[PDB]
DNA sequence: GGTCAGAAAATCGGTTGTGGTCAGCTGCTGCCACCGGTTAACCTCCAATTCTGCTGCCAGCCT
DNA sequence: AGGCTGGCAGCAGAATAACCGGTGGCAGCAGCTGACCACAACCGATTTTCTGACC
């Protein structure tokens, strides 16, 4: 049966998720919320630039200002090992 | 009920389906014969893998492509119409199929006896005519418009017949007025005198063919007339044109139709209460051929009247689709595409149903609406059941296709394929070797298997060590193999036990529980004590190693299964674990006695003491270091750690030896002191020679006296010594270790005289041709023996082969006489003995034709060890589908029943002298009354275990019978007591409260297949034992008396006949047809002609039938018989079985009666029910008003009281699974899963051992004193 | 030998500006894939054994 | 005069070759977009905090 589940890649699945999750609680609130809300990690939709934009109160290249900052700030080694080793 | 199924059971219920319970069930109807589409790939619209019926293919996606997340659940997309859910649930949605006409079940039909022809009292041959459309059938008549239009109707027959006889006399007329031109015209010419009048003689045969076909017409006038004057309902009509006929005079008065409509419509025009009335009122009066038959549709029409069933779901209107999960379209690698043959008889049922509805809405005649009427019958008959009627259908290659019910029958089925055997996850095989050095609860395990079974630990522990950082590293650095994953391996493989199987499983101890350790190799290390239990060689034989998961597991693993735990074998007790064949040649080599070795204690005196004295162990080790002391010669030793046995022991210390301080003085040899130190430090010094039944007598007596960790401890000792002193031992086999007799010449020469004047009297004719067989076989017999007594008493006691067989290490003597000597008589493919016979040994070198006639009994005998396995199998199948529901649980029935118990009966002369066969009768089980010896007390308590003191102290006082306490008497309701049972053969102690004491006498009894030879008409091997347990009437049927008197021997031609005289002057009994080869009965003399006969002597030689002797000697005769006859069988070959085991099997035959009177409570006569449920019926129904049914005893076989079980899900994945299915869903029969095989079926825990509520919900807690100091 | 306006830094954020940029249809246009109908010398009936229970059948006392 | 009882006999089943018309799908692609990144600059305070002179 060649699509099953490999009963590896769910747990490791899962493990994926918890250290995305701390990795991203380990930020500011509202870089984290942006950032959950641009690639859709809060309910599976993600939502529009002009969207996070209008719910947060701030522009657009704002928006995109704090999303790039924040981009950084994971790609940063520091805290971007333990989800280097994952990928 | 729901259908969830989450794991909160009490029934599962099987009835009959309905039309509108089928397309309720139903999610859609599937209405074209596509599959996938050739060039997308995408499943058809509205075909058999339609998405919009079945859900879709992709999780949370949709078709179309509108909706694609988990955001939108449950939203029925718009445009293409499919729900946006999980994929899974293609294996849980059905779709049905709208039939354009009515189609019976095939297996209501069909299968013997047929439901609808009981039902609607029709013969099948008039069945099948109407509903494959070959006959029609009358489904209803009026009554009074046929009552006054009979004499209307009758008028206007009789003035059409009277047309027809007018038109008969204008022919007559006609050719009389012909005749009298043929006169005028033939007259007056001159001819001969018979050519004038043969044209007048053909003329009157031409009157005489008219007034034939006017007698034939007026026949079938009145063939007509009168089957409308004999018309009613249920009367088929052949002859389509006499039925056409019928219906275009008589187009009122009735109605007839033809198929499975008709037969629905007399379904519906049927009163099951009157019906039931009318058969009860034929079974109340009537007798004979009417009564049975009255018997045998009561059973189908009580059924259907007793529930809320209909007969209507006999027919069907929507057959069910099967998910499209379950009949998967899988796509190879490369194109190639797999169905599963499913797909083809779904395609033709919709295809043809998809034509009949265009021939109908167009309009066609009725020879092809008929025809195609009868194909959709004949589709929806090979689906559900393929070659029931007529040619299987056939796919690609003539082989045929697997249907709907061939899914669940035989091997191969669902029953026995996937749900009691399935493939396991974490295990392995390997080939066993020998691990001399291991502990008993050790096994070696190889490295490469190991890491693969403990990956998950292992990538756990080196991730938590921080040797990686998540589980895709671990994983990746355990399948490269990276050297710090076996630093690992070794802290995740201490204590940790799993499980070691060797195929086949015959008993329980074929599974066990050793602690595993790693091992440089690939073999699986094994200990060499518990080879006899796995039936294990080293020829290449494999093992298969299981896993325990979770702590419960590991649990049972550890304290049920583990191998020094299972010492003792279940059967009769006897240790398994005992040292065999090389430890006991070592043994018996090390504790004989040699006279006149080196060393030896001598007392010869006058100049010199003894000098054969020593003062400890330590300085006899010393002296036969050096070359002084032989090992076996007999020394006097002064003992101080070994404790001296009793008589010694009373003589010098009298009662309190402290064995561990005093010194004694034994008379011994020094191996005898070097085998007393393996044993614990409280036994008794043996002092003896260690016979293989010496060894055994001493570890039993030890696992009797002792805990089971000093019998573990004590049994690795005793190996390590017998292996070491087994190699010591100069055990060699050569050419000159096999001395050949120095006689033998002389004896065959003195017999072979012999055969020659038998040969000689033959050829002067003075005995017939099977005569000298007879003699030619006797001679070679005592020839044969002679040869073996001569090496016997030729061969020295110190030779390595006698030493081998001597010591009961390994073979008998026979070998050893057909090694050197004579391999005397052999058989044949009949298997007479040819008299020819073999002289010439294995050493000496057999001849060419010697050769050549030992090949024949040889792969006979391969053969028949090839068969008699798989008849062991089969025999220890049922012998565990019967017994499966005897578990214990209870602790005391509190009867005071009880068998009596034969006990050593008494001697002639006056003495008391042991029967032989006690211990596996009288031990080990409890008493039921005291036991009083002579106007005396009591000796023996009521309540004892009866062992071994217990039977010493009777035989003493000298008693005889006891009345012991047995399962056959056991008074609970479901299962059998604790106290009944005994005490468990496997530990020691009374048997605990959740054991499957039926499980465990199943596998003890079946266990020893492949060591009964049946001989060399009365049976006598394992077909001996099948028949008793079947409870068959046998081959040798010996008739049994049926009264006390006197026989009247009679001889009539070429046999006999016995009629036995009364004494109370009662009616005489008489057996005639007994044949020439029942020779007579002996007993004490021969049964002469004015003997007397008590009331169940046995007649004849052979065997009596087990239905007679239970008609005439009541049922504890019957329970006496059938475990006397199957002991028999197993003590020929030398094998111990207790008798508590066959008296589980026995109590399982006779738990039901029969019914001969009916009395006032819904038991009809002839069938069987359950005793326990028959005496709780007749206190209800003989209160307020005693009516009593009446029933006798009955005895039935291990398969008629297995397939009459009270569950439809336990006796249908047993055997005939069609059968058993088809009669459960009529009387709609519910399942409680109280079974030990239906637990196994659903998959939850079994009510046996540790899934009973006593143990289940054990509450543990730390206690009060221990939670305050931490 | 000290207080007040201006200049000069990131900093958070709004404007804005256009410069592509990608898709979202949208005709639409050709085409191609698929379904349905039609063809008028004549020639008109298929390719092993073992056991248990059930039913059909024929003589034969009984009325 | 037949009938319904009796074995007796025989059998099912289980285990081990083209045209024409039409119509809807479909893929390929210029051609409106129109929302959208997206650099990239440019300012709008903002706060600090020197910088510069003032008397
Ligand atoms: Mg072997
Ligand atoms: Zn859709
Ligand atoms: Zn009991």
């Amino acid at each position: 049966d060649s699509e099953a589940v490999v009963a590896v890649d769910a747990v490791s699945f899962t493990l994926l998720q918890d250290q995305l999750q701390s990795v991203l609680d380990t930020l500011s609130e509202r870089e984290a919320g942006v950032v959950r809300l641009r690639f859709g990690l809060t309910d599976g939709q993600p939502r529009t630039l002009d969207e996070i934009g209008q719910v947060y109160g701030v522009t657009r290249e704002r928006i995109r200002q704090i999303e790039s900052k924040t981009m950084s700030k994971l790609r940063h080694p520091s805290r971007s090992q333990v989800l280097r080793d994952y990928l | 009920g729901a259908m969830l199924d989450v794991n909160f059971f009490d029934e599962l219920r099987i009835g009959l389906a309905t039309a509108e319970d089928i397309r309720q069930w139903s999610y859609g109807e599937v209405k074209k014969p596509e599959t996938i589409n050739y060039r997308t790939l995408k499943p058809e619209k509205d075909g058999l893998f339609c998405e919009k019926i079945f859900g879709p293919t992709r999780d949370w996606e949709c078709y179309c492509g509108k909706y694609k997340r988990v955001r939108f659940k449950g939203i029925i997309c718009e445009r293409c119409g499919v729900e946006v859910t999980r994929a899974k649930v293609r294996r849980e949605r059905m779709g049905h199929i709208e039939l354009a006409a009515p189609v019976t079940h095939i297996w209501y039909f069909k299968g013997v006896p047929s439901r609808l022809g009981y039902l609607l009292d029709l013969a099948p041959k008039d069945l099948e005519k109407i509903i494959y459309f070959a006959a029609y059938v009358i489904t209803s008549v009026d009554e009074e418009m046929r009552h006054n239009e009979l004499s209307t109707l009758e008028a206007e027959m009789a003035v059409e017949r009277k047309a027809v006889e007018d038109q008969r006399d204008g022919e007559l007329e006609a050719r009389a007025q012909k005749l009298e031109a043929d006169l005028a015209e033939l007259e007056a010419e001159g001819a001969k005198a018979d050519a004038r009048r043969k044209v007048r003689d053909g003329g009157e045969r031409e009157m005489r063919q008219i007034r034939d076909r006017a007698q034939r017409e007026l026949d079938r006038l009145e063939d007509i007339w009168s089957t409308f004057t004999k018309l009613a309902p249920k009367q088929l009509i052949v002859d389509e044109n006499l039925y056409r006929e019928l219906v275009d005079r008589y187009g009122e008065y009735f109605t007839g139709a033809m198929g499975a409509e008709s037969i629905q419509k007399l379904i519906e025009n049927f009163d099951i209460d009157a019906e039931a009335e009318s058969l009860r009122d034929v079974i109340r009066n009537g007798k004979g051929q009417k009564k049975l038959r009255a018997l045998k549709r009561l059973k189908v029409v009580a059924a259907f009247q007793q529930s809320g069933n209909s007969p209507m779901g006999m027919v069907l209107d929507a057959v069910p689709v099967i998910p499209p999960e379950l009949r998967p379209m899988v796509q190879l690698d490369g194109g190639r595409f797999a169905t599963s043959d499913l797909n083809d008889l779904y395609r033709r049922v919709i295809n043809r149903n998809n034509r009949l509805k265009r021939l109908i809405d167009l309009g066609a005649p009725e020879i092809i609406v008929n025809n195609e009427k009868r194909m959709l019958q004949e589709s929806v008959d090979a689906l559900f059941d393929n070659g029931r009627r007529g040619r299987p259908v056939t796919g690609p290659g003539n082989r045929p296709l697997k249907s709907l019910s061939d899914l669940l029958k035989g091997k191969q089925g669902r029953f026995r394929q996937n749900l009691l055997g399935k493939r396991v996850d974490y295990s392995g095989r390997s080939v066993i070797v020998v691990g001399p050095q291991l502990k008993l609860h050790q096994c070696g395990l190889p490295k490469l298997m190991a890491l693969e079974l403990f990956k998950p630990f292992v990538m756990k522990r080196l991730v938590d060590l921080n040797h990686a950082q998540n589980i895709k590293s671990a994983k990746r650095m355990v399948e490269r193999q990276r050297p710090q994953v076996w630093d690992v391996l070794e802290e995740v493989i201490a204590e940790h036990p799993v499980l070691l199987n060797r195929a086949p499983t015959l008993h329980r101890l074929g599974i066990q529980a050793f602690e595993p350790m790693l091992v440089e190799g690939k073999a699986i290390q094994l200990h060499p004590l518990v080879c006899e239990a796995f039936n294990a060689d080293f020829d290449g034989d494999q093992m298969a190693v299981h896993l325990p998961l979770s702590a419960e597991a590991q649990a049972e693993a550890r304290i049920l299964m583990l191998s020094s735990n299972n010492i003792l074998s279940p059967a009769s007790g006897r240790p398994l674990a005992m040292p065999r064949l090389d430890m006991v040649t070592g043994l018996y080599y090390l504790t004989t006695e040699v006279p006149g070795d080196t060393g030896e204690y001598q007392p010869a005196s006058g100049d010199h003491p003894e000098t054969g004295v020593y003062s400890s162990p330590a300085e006899a080790i010393m002296a036969a270091d050096r070359g002084v002391l032989s090992v076996r010669a007999k020394i006097k030793v002064r003992l101080t750690q070994l404790r001296p046995p009793v008589e010694i022991e009373a003589e010098l210390f009298g009662h309190s030896g402290w064995q561990p301080g005093d010194a004694w003085m034994a008379e011994t040899t020094l191996g005898r002191v070097m085998f007393n130190e393996l044993l614990p430090l409280g036994y008794p010094f043996v002092n003896k020679q260690m016979h293989k039944k010496v060894q055994a007598a001493i570890i039993n007596d030890l696992a009797e006296r002792y805990p089971m960790i000093v019998v573990a401890q004590t049994v690795d000792k005793l190996k390590d010594a017998g292996f070491y002193w087994a190699t010591r031992s100069g055990v060699t086999v050569s050419m000159a270790d096999v001395l050949v007799p120095p006689r033998k010449k002389e004896i065959l020469d003195h017999y072979e005289e012999r055969a020659d004047k038998v040969e000689k009297q033959f050829q002067r004719g003075a005995l017939n041709h099977d005569e000298r067989n007879e003699a030619l076989v006797e001679i070679w017999k005592e020839a044969t023996d002679e040869v073996g007594q001569a090496l016997r008493e030729h061969y020295p006691d110190d030779n390595p082969i006698i030493t081998i067989v001597d010591s009961g290490a390994t073979g008998n003597f026979t070998q050893t006489r057909t090694l050197a000597g004579m391999k005397g008589l052999v058989t044949n493919p009949k298997g007479e003995f040819i008299p020819r016979p073999v002289k010439s040994s294995f050493r000496e070198g057999l001849t060419v034709l010697e050769y050549f006639i030992n090949t024949h009994g040889a792969r006979k005998g391969l053969a028949d060890t090839a068969l008699r396995t798989a008849d062991s199998g089969y025999l220890t199948r049922r012998l565990v589908d019967v017994s499966q529901d005897v578990i214990v649980r209870e602790h005391d029935c509190q009867t005071e029943r009880g068998i009596v118990v034969e006990l050593a009966e008494r001697a002639p002369d006056g003495t008391l002298i042991r029967d032989p066969y006690i211990e596996t009768s009288a031990y080990a089980r409890t008493l039921g009354t005291d036991a009083v010896d002579e106007a005396g007390n009591v000796i023996v308590e009521r309540g004892q275990d009866l062992g071994d003191p217990e039977i010493d102290a009777l035989l003493a006082a000298g008693i005889t019978q006891v009345k012991v306490r047995s399962v056959l008497t056991c008074a609970t309701s479901t299962g059998v007591c604790a106290t009944c049972y005994g005490r468990s053969m496997a530990t020691g102690k009374l048997v605990d409260i959740g054991e499957a004491v039926g499980i465990v006498a199943a596998q003890s009894i079946g266990e020893p297949g492949t060591q009964l030879t049946m001989r060399t008409d009365i049976t006598g091997g394992l077909p001996r034992v099948q028949e008793l347990f079947e409870a068959r009437v046998p081959r040798g049927k010996a008739p049994i008396a049926d009264v006390t008197g006197r026989v009247r021997l009679e001889d009539g031609e070429r046999f006999y006949k016995i009629t036995i005289v009364p004494d109370d002057g009662g009616e005489e009994v008489v057996y005639d047809k007994i044949s020439k080869r029942q020779r007579l009965r002996v007993f004490k003399r021969v049964l002469s002609d004015g003997d007397h006969v008590e009331v169940g002597q046995q007649l004849m030689e052979g065997s009596a039938d087990p239905h007679e002797v239970l008609r005439v000697q009541g049922p504890r005769e019957v329970q006496i018989h059938l475990v006397r006859e199957v002991q028999e069988v197993y003590r020929a070959q030398g094998v111990s079985i207790h008798d508590k085991h066959i008296e589980v099997i026995v109590r399982q035959m006779l738990r039901r009666v029969t019914i001969i009177d009916s009395g006032s409570t819904e038991f009809l006569p002839g069938s069987l029910i359950d005793r326990a449920e028959f005496e709780a019926e007749n206190r209800r129904v003989v209160a307020e008003g005693g009516e009593p049914a009446a029933g006798r005893p009955v005895l039935m076989g291990i398969t008629k009281a297995s397939l009459a079980t009270d569950s439809w899900l336990s006796a249908a994945s047993f055997q005939e699974t069609t059968r058993v299915l088809t009669d459960a869903a009529i009387n709609c029969r519910s399942d409680k899963l109280n079974g030990l095989k239906e637990n196994v079926i659903i998959g939850k825990l079994i009510p046996a051992g540790t899934g009973i509520n006593r143990y289940r919900n054990i509450a543990v807690q730390p206690t009060e004193e221990a939670r305050a100091a931490a």
